């Protein structure tokens, strides 16, 4: 079993900056590779991680643009330089021996958001929707709704809390969030999530209902400033 | 003739930063035709014989491939070995690897091997029939079981028997010029007197290849395998070999000796006596 | 060479049915083949492997795969479906007999598995939900069988009901 | 456990007083790998001294060939200075003309 | 030419 870090996990930069991602292994492994995928997508190799020379790389990348470095056989680097929104995926490294046998891992991956214009990075908007009493009467169940809106780029995660403490069961959140103006090139997202209950659960004044969704933006090493954060709203 | 290709590669560990040495060569028979050297800029796989140069980008790309994957795993068999043997980050330790294949004069599979070692004794081995180990120590059956499970000896098995054999019959056939020469001894002999009554002949073998040879002293056609210093075969430098036997003799009876050259360049083996 | 199809984007199944996953192979020599899964925002992660030997392969949570020379394949298998298996699923296949030193895996595009809850007990019916300090609508309780409105797409929870926003 | 060098001080062609040749030193039968080989002229040393690619034999001890180009005469002295961790100090052994 | 399937201790 070999663990794979790669920090950062998650990075929104704009064209022509460049992020270097780094991935470190728990125990020396013999083949690093270095993969790039779109969400949902086949895997693309980039290169091979050699340790002590040049990464060979594969027809279509070059050394230039993606900069390798491999000191240890547990750690290693991969630069993306004069990034553009095409260059968008995610990263991830693989490692495995040289065995025939041998299996080769995969680790977490690494977000990476290009754009153009990065002033139009916005965070959402949390409202909470309360249970109708027609389905209080017809099922004897309550169901909550969250609306996060009018954010960008598309990457949240969305979760609930009661008393303070959070649940995975009886949620929902959607697979993928919703393009609030389709036509445009670029437009900002809404995401939406339920949690249902017994209707005393819910007719309990005492207890306490929130949504909280976490969006990942900028950092404070970037120049009201829409920074990475959590937004959450309560009934 | 037969013929054999070999692969040698040995790693050492160099305590702390940097990284460790790795040396891998490449034989047909008696001559090096490869090398990869992790201290050499190119961190490439280098020709050694202008017949092997002929071969295309794609061989010497692989090679490298390869070699890479070679260097990369003994560095982590490294480590491993220490962490089996319970050994300390500060020593300097030497893993060796020896595999290959030998061929008949119909140049059909002879044989196929597979040798591991560490600071210079048997680790593990890969048996004739090519289908099961030969375990040294504790340690080693460790890595048996692994070995066995991951089916190693299949994929060598499929190595040594095919394309190791394919390979060989090729380098064979372009390096012919070199590899399927053989180049007799150049023989002399000379005397020396020691004492007072006592001479040293000296039995002379030079430019010679392959390298195999023997060089007895007979005493009224008796092997003589005490009283006579044997020196070890040795290169000259240019691809050929040179190798001495010598005796002491009590003088005046240097006529009752004799030296016989036997090698695979020599039609009929031969035989030398002192002449004045 | 070598190379692996998957012929099929998305794969559906029922709750507890058998679900396929379908693979096959071309390869110059001999195959050592591989199943890999990934859910949402991680890596791969392994399944299952032919290395030689037995051609039925069983691994995790009731997985298999028979390794069939004829029909040059290696389908994934299990005979019946939980929720938590909805994901990506590629196979891999390796060559054995190669002598190129490209050590890397080579991969399918990748077939994605939807394995959709049971319902039980069935009641489609539509709600209006009211913000607490605004409103929106709601269509629950179903079974799994404009530019400026917006329409969320299915989703379920654990008793299990589906449900979809407006 | 360590094994020491044997050393053997040999010229490649046969030695002519004032023609050209190749002065060698071949090491082997030692482990470990590392090893210390200087061409000797009067005591000091060659500084363009080739040498060939590490190896080992059947019992897995090392061998190399330390070799320089060279025109011997009547008065120089050759030798080849072996240093190993075997040796408490190095080990020098004179060419000789007729071995 | 050199083995590719080189399998750690």
């Amino acid at each position: 079993s070999a663990v794979i870090s790669q920090k950062p996990s998650r990075d929104i930069k704009q064209r022509g900056t460049s992020l270097t991602i780094q991935c470190q292994v728990d125990s020396q492994v013999t083949m690093m590779f270095w993969y790039r995928q779109q969400p949902g997508q086949s895997l693309t190799l980039i290169a091979t991680a050699n340790q002590g020379s040049e990464a060979t790389y594969e027809s279509g990348f070059v050394i230039d643009k993606f900069p390798i470095s491999r000191p240890n056989l547990t750690f290693s680097t991969l630069t993306v330089s004069n990034m553009s929104p095409e260059d968008s995926s995610i990263y991830l490294c693989s490692v495995g021996g040289s065995g025939g046998a041998d299996t080769q891992y995969f680790g977490p991956g690494t977000r990476l958001t290009v754009l153009e214009d990065l002033k139009n990075v916005f965070p959402p908007e949390v409202a909470v929707f309360e249970p109708s009493e027609a389905e209080i009467s017809h099922t004897q169940k309550a169901t909550l709704v969250c609306l996060a809106t009018g954010f960008y780029p598309d990457h949240v995660e969305l979760s609930w809390w009661v008393n303070g403490k959070e649940v995975h069961s009886g949620v929902c959140t959607d697979p993928q969030p919703l393009k609030e103006q389709p036509a445009l090139n670029d437009s900002r997202y809404a995401l939406s999530s339920r949690l249902r209950v017994s209707a005393t659960f819910w007719q309990d004044p005492r207890n306490h209902f929130r949504c909280q969704v976490q969006f990942y933006g900028l950092s404070e090493n970037d120049e009201a400033k829409p920074v990475t954060q959590i937004v959450s709203a309560e009934a | 003739g037969s013929h054999s290709m070999r692969y040698f590669f040995t790693s050492v560990s160099r305590p702390g930063r940097g990284e460790p040495r790795f040396i891998a060569v490449g034989y047909v028979d008696d001559t090096q035709f490869v090398r990869f050297d992790s201290d050499a800029a190119s961190q490439r796989m280098e020709p050694r014989a202008p017949w092997i140069e002929q071969e295309g980008p794609e061989y010497w790309d692989g090679e490298t491939r390869k070699v890479k994957a070679h260097s990369q795993t003994h560095r982590v068999d490294l480590g491993t070995l220490r962490g089996y043997y319970n050994q300390s980050e500060a020593g300097s330790h030497t893993v060796q690897r020896m595999y290959g294949c030998d061929v008949g004069s119909d140049w059909r599979f002879l044989r196929g091997y597979h040798q591991y070692a560490y600071d210079g004794k048997d680790y593990i081995a890969l048996k004739e029939d090519l289908r099961s180990w030969t375990a040294a120590d504790m340690a080693a059956q460790t890595t048996k079981h692994k070995w066995e499970a991951a089916h190693v000896a299949e994929q060598l098995r499929a190595y040594l028997e095919g394309t190791c054999v394919e390979w060989l019959r090729r380098y064979l056939e372009n390096g012919k010029e070199t590899l399927q020469r053989t180049d007799a001894p150049k023989t002399h002999m000379t005397h020396h007197a020691v004492s007072d009554h006592e001479a040293t002949l000296r039995c002379w073998a030079l430019s010679f290849y392959p390298a195999e040879i023997t060089l007895t002293w007979q005493r009224d056609g008796e092997d003589q395998t005490q009283d006579t210093e044997l020196v070890e075969t040795r290169p000259a430098g240019d691809g050929t070999f040179q190798k001495w036997a010598a005796v002491v003799v009590p003088s005046g009876q240097e006529q009752r000796y004799t030296c016989h050259v036997q090698h695979e360049g020599l039609p009929k083996p031969l035989t030398l006596r002192w002449e004045p | 060479a070598q190379s692996v199809a998957q012929p099929e984007d998305q794969v559906n199944v029922a709750e507890g049915n058998p679900l396929t996953v379908k693979c096959t192979y071309s390869v110059s020599g001999n195959p050592y083949l591989f199943w890999y899964v990934q859910y949402p925002n991680r890596g791969l992660q392994f399944l299952l492997k032919y290395i030689t030997g037995d051609n039925l392969v069983k691994g995790s949570y009731g997985f298999e795969a028979e390794f069939n020379k004829s029909q040059t394949s290696f389908h994934l298998k299990k005979p019946s479906a939980l929720v938590s298996d909805s994901a990506l699923y590629f196979c891999a296949v390796r060559d054995i007999n190669s002598g190129a030193g490209s050590y890397q895996l080579t991969f399918g595009k990748g077939t994605k598995l939807s394995v959709i809850p049971n319902i039980q007990n069935p009641d489609p019916a539509v709600y209006q939900l009211r913000d607490s300090d605004k409103s929106v609508c709601l269509f629950t309780d179903f079974d799994s069988q404009d530019s400026d409105v917006y329409i969320t797409d299915k989703c379920v929870l654990d008793f299990k009901s589906n449900s979809a926003v407006a | 456990i360590q094994r020491t060098p044997k050393i053997q001080v040999y010229s490649r062609h046969p030695a002519e007083n004032g023609k050209s040749n190749f002065l060698n030193c071949y090491v082997s039968g030692f482990h470990p790998s590392d090893i210390e080989v200087d061409l000797l002229k009067n005591g000091e040393r060659i500084e363009k001294v080739e040498h060939s690619d590490l190896s080992f034999s059947k019992d897995w001890s090392f061998y190399l060939l330390y070799y320089t180009e060279f025109t011997p005469t009547e008065k120089d002295e050759y030798a080849c200075r072996v240093n190993h961790v075997t040796l408490s100090q190095p080990k020098i052994v004179k060419w000789d003309r007729d071995m | 030419s050199l083995l590719m399937w080189i399998t750690q201790v």
